[PDB]
DNA sequence: CATCCGTGAGTCCAG
DNA sequence: TATAATGGGAGCTGTCACGGATG
């Protein structure tokens, strides 16, 4: 078993020095985004507070160290630090999770990963898609195999971008501007051209 | 932007390579600012390191035009590029 | 001294000075010490006449008192619905629009051609087309080959010729 | 007659005489508890009658557990009493309007008592404004009418479990404390014949161990438990001996890292289990455990701790458990059986009711406060100490706020119609807070268990994942002052069936025994046969001598909810669609007007008066003046009341609630009368439908798989029609760039689009509005951005300066349509009280008028769902002999499979009270009909009836009444005794070869409408993270193509259909603005890019130091739309 | 390690493959779907590509 | 062959 | 920012079936 790990920093070139941490990676903003919502209350990502708190603890054992404290008080600041990135990597793997309001668990860069919800098997291997929709279904015993009743309102918005495509052919419309205004007002007209 | 590449390699990040991605050091806790709602500089949304809120628009407001492009203005050291590439742009913390 | 100071300059997700963190505090106070009085919450036109005798601001403080909520957090019936989920990106280009834009610059390719090459030259330079600025026309007519500023009398000749495909109203359907 | 008691249209029953007790306070579940919480005049009062001695209400409670408060020096000393409360702050109807939280101030007297200074400062303290209940039982937080569920949970106590063991296959039995709050303590027998303990989940250790570290002797061990030799084992196997190496050993396995004192292991092993701060049974917790053990069983409940009597007749009932012995005598106690507990049996799972749930967020809002009180004690100097000092309310009000506002028990209320808020009032969750989760949640907790009998209903429950879990409270129970499940039974003394009726607990009804309510009784009340039907402990049932009856049922109807029992011929179909059936009452929709079913069961009067929807008289009296608007009485004492309708009022649900007055101007009323009835209700009734005229056959297969099919009757004539009310909502706030002003004045827009606004900027009243209108028109100021230099051009040729003003307004969403019927205006100037920001704030409410289509869901109560297929022309149907069309064409095929033969029978009792009918008296009263009450000899056409569950009308009968049909009014029969009849197709005009079974049936209309459920969406708004389409019909989100959907296109080798939709669909940033172009040219699709997506994955990945690169063929490190630099 | 990760004991698969270098060849359904490319099965071989 | 920690435990919808 | 003050506080309760490291 311990070969299987040490022949593997053997073989590429890859040192085992990695395994420890001199500077911690930090996400883009836009991924971690703070938002202002309607009712005027903030709305920000977890990680911004994980990433905050390393940073408060980092920069509090620079003050730390630089006072000359006690050996006492700077190792635990080390401590706090380590459990710190450590909750940032991945919460509640050591220890109990950092609760945020509510007590609720905060997800950590790990917890964007793993399981159902994970960037993976949720925003990966399925996605949500442009040009679809949904409906209830009724038997249609008149139409044939290859067949299907698709409601009206529903295939206008489908086929949107091709029947504003055909009402400026037809010169319905001047331009592709008005065209989806003809398509959103629902004229009489987009239902001769949408057949 | 072509498509096919052969390969995808994953491996354990030095922490040189971290410093190498980064596009500057995050040295304050703060986000933004409490009145001007803005990125608070040397922070978790600088714009001096992961870049501009509006389209070419330069933090200090000196360059607010799309006529500079890859523009550093002096004084806030702020690329003028689309506020894109605050989906891309690294940083780093450096522990003491 | 130092935890109230630390703590009034880091609890905060959004940092506010220390000054603004007394006021809140002593909007509080003021708060508790009339809450008693008045069996009642008391209205923002009472509490701040008590403190600083402006209502206005009292409002404006109780919002920067407000704590941020997490996009994280979820709704509680199912654990599969958090925020995040509902916040439109504002920022993203709608297809549309962007593709009528597009089809603008069709109908501004056939302007720069009936227009002569003197005529579609200033065209493009106090609005800047191709450039991306609006250069003063004091400078445009200078750094032009043609003097007297007949850059600028050429401009006139164009005004009007620019009605026409305004009366074709091409260019009117755009606008709207 | 069935319920002849408040003055209601007479229902005839089919029936054995039910004259035990009527239906309790259907609210009351709610109604009494809250009473107990603030201590009501009236709960005081039912204290009184029930005999409680002593009461103390919910508020009391918690001031006396916390009174009084001292700190370690015993200086000073902070108490409260007496809990008052004011006048409501606001009225209900201005709460609902001004969405403010329906309250009333509470108030508290608390005196600073001093022991040095020897005196005492006692004043008046404010608490906060209380959330009070309506009369209707529900709350309202913020303007949103609201319910708090009853939460089913483990009672705290000690329970015993006999578990198997794998290897030795031998009994081995182990022990469960369960505090209401503490440490943890189980005691288990192993197969080593040794008895161990396990403290809070630590590791095991032999028992003795724990009782040498209790002072016990080694001797009086062999003493107590010598008759056992697996005792004998354990302290022969015993590691070490001696008080002070027992206490170190305990403490070494406790708290490993902390210094051992001989002082410091004594102190916590007080602590643990035996002092109130750590440790606590409640109320419930005590008398369990004394039940279960048997000693102070007369003693009041004073004790509120775990003692060293109760460990050791713990594990005096463990070892005799074990051994096999049944009974066991604790010394000083009385005799109590020995056996292994279920946790399932309702006398040990516990109903916390919404006075108990209140009450526990109260006390954690007490004991917060109560730190900052003994902080604010040590700080401030004792002669300057007022309790107005001490007391910091804020963490109470932020306690009480907080429950309203998150737990998963305060709920949106149910008001789709009135018997689904009633349900709502009535449910029994085990999900929660102090709960199990649903994963948690195995099948045992699930299933129906004995003791649930004529407490909860074994019928009402979700069909989901949340199945069992959730449940119905029955009819004639009720929750004792312990937060258990009684339920009546009639008292038999000796054979003989008396009126005294006494409520039992679970366990209570255990150790007695009991008939089935419909064993034949004696006129005087002697049983008919010795042997007679018995319910006997662990669901178990045998004949048994009548002079053995202790007990029996009140009604046939006892076990069933209120949803359920209003399900005709219950019996007759099988638990699962009857299941749904009782959940889809629950979803039906309140119609224009309403017909009360011509089959009932007798539940429909009772409930929609308790649902509170309807308007009930209070004194007697006689009708002064009547309007549409409102009632006047004019009492006998000469004073006036006033009702005032609800007219056309949004629901929660978007259903109409609609009041319009019964009663005509000079009519006599007495004292509970309808005199006016709401939504889903007809003359005080609840009217769920509309009875419509059934035909079961396949037609054309257009009502193949449930599907159903309509007549254009029941379009035309409003039959299946609803009203549809929704609130629009726009506000202006205070911006950056200056302040949102609503106005009439919007960029670039037409006169004619705006021309149904007002001067302001509203709508006005009575027009109508589609989708994409204007309704409130606000314009917000832009950011000054340097304009487009293509849009600078276009503004000098047509001259036209731009405004820097964007448009904001609200528009009609896609799907809503209807009439403007109403605005509310709030504005900062009126000095309207608004939150801080906004100035002018609208709401625009459009009310439409659905009529029923292709896609609606209609339903019947036996769980026969099913969506409408097709709305034929009038002519079409299928009709009888005399041009009758029938309404609705239920498919045969769907009928035999689901064992839901009562909607036939339903349809047979459904053309019978709408024919009407006579038996035949001539030669005698027939001997089928010699069980018929005599008032159904004989019935009227269009004549309601009952037939109560479990009772009613038998099949015998109904044969018969099929005979008795009266003919039409062409004196004509028209259905035989088959029940069945002849049709024509309206189509071809030839008859059809077949009878058809043709009737009368109760439909429902389920808000399940496509209105609100067709959705579709070409290009629209995105994710922000994700850059995927965002999700909702309410977002005009895109639909999902999951990781099963990916399979079927994997499958099929579709692989370009397959990559688009992930692609150019989806996140593709670049492509699908691209794909949108290409479309409107009609050019060719172009090749798809990188998912922004998988883009976002790397930036995780690196995040992680991870250093993921994408290589070309050659093996360089290509870039991703970025590049890298430090 | 991309066809592993996405099936199940994401950081299990993830700590290991860092570790061990291990190069992924993008030579697989599971593997192909996430990164948007033509699968290589069905229409997606270039036989019939 | 039996314990202790970590990792699994259907989908789509609305909300 | 000079009276003196010196070691925390809520735990969380009803899974289930399995492999790998330890016995
Ligand atoms: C705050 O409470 C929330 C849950 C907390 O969490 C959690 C763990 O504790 C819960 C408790 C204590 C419940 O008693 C409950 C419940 O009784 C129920 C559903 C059913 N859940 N489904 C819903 C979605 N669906 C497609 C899948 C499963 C629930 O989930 C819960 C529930 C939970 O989920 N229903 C039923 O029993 C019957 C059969 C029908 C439902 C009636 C209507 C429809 C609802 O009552 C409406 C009027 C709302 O009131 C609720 C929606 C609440 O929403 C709000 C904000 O008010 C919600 C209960
Ligand atoms: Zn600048």
């Amino acid at each position: 078993k311990r070969l299987k790990v040490v022949a593997a920093f053997q073989q590429s070139g890859n040192s085992p020095m990695g395994m420890v941490l001199d500077a911690v990676p930090v996400i883009p903003p836009e991924l971690r985004p703070m938002v202002q919502l309607d009712g005027g209350r903030f709305a920000t990502s977890d990680l911004n507070d994980l990433y905050r708190r390393v940073i408060n603890r980092n920069n509090r054992l620079k003050r730390l160290i630089d006072l000359g404290a006690p050996e006492i008080i700077v190792n635990n600041e080390k401590r706090m630090l380590q459990e710190s990135v450590d909750a940032l990597f991945d919460n509640g793997r050591r220890g109990r999770p950092v609760t945020g309001p509510g007590n609720r668990p905060l997800k950590s860069l790990s917890d964007l990963l793993k399981g159902k919800q994970g960037r993976f098997r949720q925003n990966l291997l399925g996605k949500r898609v442009d040009y679809s929709g949904r409906s209830v279904i009724v038997v249609g015993p008149q139409l044939k195999l290859h067949q299907c009743g698709l409601p009206k309102l529903m295939a206008l918005e489908l086929f949107k971008p091709f029947v504003m495509k055909r009402l400026v052919d037809l010169n319905h419309a001047q331009n592709i501007k008005s065209a989806k205004r003809m398509v959103e007002r629902q004229r009489p007209q987009v239902w001769d051209v949408l057949e | 932007d072509v498509n096919f590449f052969d390969e995808l390699r994953i491996g354990l990040a030095t922490a040189e390579d971290i410093r190498q991605w980064s596009y500057g050091e995050v040295k304050k806790p703060e986000t933004i600012n409490y009145r001007t709602l803005k990125p608070e500089k040397d922070g978790l949304f600088c714009e001096k390191i992961f870049g501009p809120t509006r389209d070419w628009e330069c933090y200090c407001g000196k360059y607010k035009r799309v006529r500079f492009k890859g523009i550093i203005c002096e004084r806030c050291g702020v690329e003028v590029t689309r506020a894109k590439v605050r989906r891309e742009r690294m940083g780093h913390i450096e522990l003491a | 001294q130092a935890i109230t100071r630390a703590m009034a300059d880091q609890a905060r997700t959004i940092r506010i000075p220390v000054h603004m963190v007394e006021v809140i505090n002593k909007l509080g106070r003021i708060q508790r010490e009339l809450l008693q009085d008045l069996g009642r919450e008391p209205t923002p036109e009472e509490l701040a006449k008590e403190m600083d005798i402006t209502p206005e601001k009292v409002l404006e403080i109780q919002q920067y008192a407000r704590e941020p909520i997490s996009l994280d957090q979820t709704i509680g019936d199912e654990g599969d619905s958090q925020l995040g989920d509902f916040i439109e990106d504002s920022e993203a280009v709608v297809a549309v629009d962007a593709v009528s834009f597009t089809l603008l610059q069709d109908q501004l390719q056939s302007v720069l051609d009936t227009l002569s090459e003197r005529e579609a030259g200033v065209v493009r330079l106090r609005f800047g087309l191709t450039d991306g600025q609006p250069r003063t026309l004091d400078e445009i007519g200078q750094v032009y080959g043609v003097t007297r500023e007949r850059i600028r009398q050429i401009e006139s000749k164009t005004m009007s010729k620019l009605r026409h495909p305004s009366r074709s109203q091409v260019l009117r359907d755009y606008l709207d | 007659s069935n319920n002849s008691v408040p003055g209601a249209p007479n229902r005839v029953s089919f029936a054995k005489l039910r004259e035990p007790l009527e239906v309790p306070g259907l609210l009351d579940v709610q109604t009494d508890s809250f009473e107990w919480l603030i201590g009501s005049p009236r709960w005081r009062e039912s204290a009184a009658e029930r005999g409680d001695v002593n009461p103390v209400g919910g508020l009391e409670e918690v001031l006396y557990e916390l009174s009084p408060i001292e700190d370690f020096s015993g200086s000073m000393s902070l108490s409260f009493s007496d809990p008052r409360f004011d006048d409501v702050k606001a009225p209900v109807d201005e709460c609902k309007d001004k969405d403010m939280t329906y309250a009333a101030p509470l108030f508290v007297t608390a005196e600073f008592i001093n022991n040095n200074t020897g005196e005492i400062k006692s004043q008046t303290v404010f608490m906060g404004d209380f959330p009070m209940m309506t009369e209707k039982g529900t709350f309202i937080i913020n303007g949103t009418e609201r319910v708090v569920v009853s939460q089913l949970v483990r009672s705290p106590g000690v329970y015993f479990d006999e578990t198997i063991d794998k290897s030795t296959d031998k009994t081995l039995h182990s022990v469960k404390v369960i505090p209401s709050r503490g440490a943890w303590l189980e005691f288990d027998v192993d197969k080593r014949d040794t008895v161990g303990v396990r403290i809070d989940r630590k590791r095991r250790q032999p028992v003795t161990v724990l009782l040498k570290a209790l002072g016990w002797t080694s001797e009086q061990i062999v003493e107590r438990f010598g008759f056992s030799e697996i005792m004998r084992s354990t302290l022969e196997k015993d590691n070490t001996v001696g008080t002070d190496e027992a206490l170190l050993d305990i403490y070494r396995k406790l708290r490993p890292g902390e210094p051992p004192t001989k002082e410091s292991a004594q102190t916590l092993l007080e602590n643990l289990f035996f002092k109130e701060k750590r440790y606590d049974l409640a109320r419930v917790g005590r008398y369990k455990v004394n039940k279960k053990l048997g000693l102070h069983v007369g003693e009041p409940i004073t004790s509120s701790t775990l003692t060293e009597e109760d460990v050791v007749a713990t594990i005096e009932y463990l070892v005799r458990l074990h051994e096999g012995q049944t009974t066991m005598t604790v010394p000083g106690g009385v005799e109590v059986p020995v056996e292994t507990d279920d946790i399932d049996h309702f006398g040990n799972r516990r109903l916390r009711t919404v006075g108990e749930l209140i009450q526990n967020q109260i006390r954690v809002g007490m004991s917060r406060m109560e730190r900052v009180v003994r902080e604010r004690m040590t700080t401030q100097d004792v002669e300057a100490i007022t309790p107005q000092t001490l007391i910091n309310i804020r963490p109470v009000v932020a306690a009480i706020k907080e429950f309203f506002g998150t737990s998963q028990l305060s709920q949106f209320m149910d008001q789709n119609n009135p018997l689904s808020g009633l349900t709502h009032k009535r449910r029994l969750s085990a999900l929660g807070p102090g709960g199990l989760s649903r994963e948690r949640a195995g099948l045992e907790v699930r299933d129906v268990h004995p003791s649930h009998y004529g407490r909860m209903c074994p019928i009402e429950t979700p069909e989901g994942p949340n199945i069992g879990l959730i449940g119905s409270l029955s009819v004639y129970a009720r929750v004792n002052p312990f937060g258990f499940i009684e339920t009546p039974y009639r008292k038999v003394v000796d054979g003989v069936v008396s009126d005294e009726i006494v409520y039992l607990t679970a366990d209570e009804e255990d150790r007695h025994v009991v008939a089935q309510a419909n064993s034949p009784i004696d006129a005087d009340g002697r049983f008919v046969e010795p042997r007679v039907l018995v319910r006997r402990k662990a669901g178990e049932v045998e004949y048994v001598p009548s002079s053995e009856v202790d007990y029996m049922d009140v009604s046939p109807r006892q076990m069933v909810s209120v949803a359920t029992a209003m399900i005709p011929f219950l019996e007759h179909d099988d638990a699962n669609r009857a299941l749904m059936g009782a959940n889809m009452q629950r979803q039906a929709v309140p119609l224009v007007r309403s017909e009360a079913p011509l089959v009932g069961t007798g539940m429909e009067l009772r409930a929609a008066i308790d649902a509170g929807d309807v308007v009930v008289a209070e004194e007697s009296g006689v009708i002064e003046e009547v309007s549409a608007d409102y009632i006047t009485v004019m009492h006998d004492n000469g004073t006036r009341r006033t009702y005032r309708m609800r007219k056309f009022a949004r629901s929660n649900h978007g259903t109409c609630a609609n009041q319009c007055p019964i009663v005509d101007a000079g009519d006599r009323v007495e004292a509970g009368q309808v005199i006016a009835d709401g939504p889903c209700t007809d003359d005080g009734e609840m009217a769920l439908g509309k009875n419509l005229l059934v035909a079961i056959m396949p037609w054309e297969g257009h009502n193949y798989e449930d599907a159903i099919i309509l007549s254009n009757r029941l379009v035309e004539e409003d039959v299946l029609t609803s009203i549809h009310i929704e609130e629009h909502e726009i506000d202006a706030r205070d911006t950056k760039l200056g302040a949102e002003e609503i106005t009439r004045d919007i960029p670039n827009i037409s006169d004619e689009v705006l021309a149904d606004l007002d001067e302001r900027g509203i709508v006005r009243i009575g027009a109508e509005v589609r989708d994409g209108d204007i309704l409130v028109g606000k314009v917000t100021p832009k950011g000054e951005t340097e304009l487009t230099p293509e849009e600078r051009l276009l503004r000098a040729i047509f001259g036209e300066k731009a405004r820097e003003v964007r448009d904001t307004s609200l528009k009609v969403p896609h799907g809503e349509s209807g009439k403007v019927i109403g605005i509310r205006v709030f504005s900062r100037e009126d000095e309207d009280e608004l939150p801080a920001g906004v100035n002018e704030l609208v709401r625009v409410y459009v009310a439409q008028k659905r009529k029923i289509s292709d896609g609606d869901k209609l339903a019947g109560r036996h769980g026969n769902k099913g969506v409408i297929g097709k709305i034929l022309p009038v002519e079409d149907m299928p009709f009888l002999a005399d041009g009758t069309p029938v309404d609705i064409i239920l498919n045969t095929h769907g009928v035999p499979r689901r064992m839901n033969i009562g909607q036939i029978l339903e349809t047979h009792l459904g053309w019978c009270a709408h024919s009407g009918w006579k038996v035949d008296a001539a030669k005698g009263v027939p001997d089928w009909a010699a069980r018929l009450p005599d008032e159904l000899l004989e019935a009227q056409p269009n004549a309601i009836v009952s037939t109560p569950v479990f009772d009613g009308a038998q099949e015998a009968e109904l044969q018969g009444l099929l005979s008795c049909t009266l003919p039409n009014r062409d004196g004509d029969v028209l259905v035989d005794a088959d029940g069945k009849a002849m049709l024509f197709d309206g189509r071809s005009g030839e008859p059809f070869p077949y009878p058809v079974t043709v009737g009368y049936m109760y439909i429902m209309k389920l808000h399940h409408l496509v209105d609100d459920k067709i959705h579709a969406r070409s290009t629209g708004p995105y994710s922000m993270i994700t850059q995927q389409p965002l999700g909702g019909k309410a977002q005009f989100g895109g639909q999902r193509f999951g990781e099963m959907e990916c399979w079927a296109m994997q499958a099929y080798g579709a692989a370009y259909t397959l990559q688009e939709l992930l692609t150019i669909k989806s996140d593709d940033t670049v492509g699908r603005v691209k794909v949108y172009e290409a479309i409107v040219k009609g050019e060719n699709i172009p090749e798809p890019g990188i998912p922004e997506s998988f883009k976002v994955l790397l930036k995780e990945l690196q995040s992680l130091c991870l250093n993921v690169e994408v290589l070309s063929s050659d093996g360089a490190a290509i870039e991703l739309r970025e590049g890298e630099d430090e | 390690w991309l066809s592993a990760a996405s099936f199940q004991e994401t950081t299990r698969v993830l700590t290991d493959a860092a570790i061990n270098c291990r190069s992924d060849k993008l030579n697989g359904l599971k593997e192909n779907v996430i990164i948007g490319k033509l699968i290589p099965a069905g229409t997606g071989i270039n036989r019939y590509r």
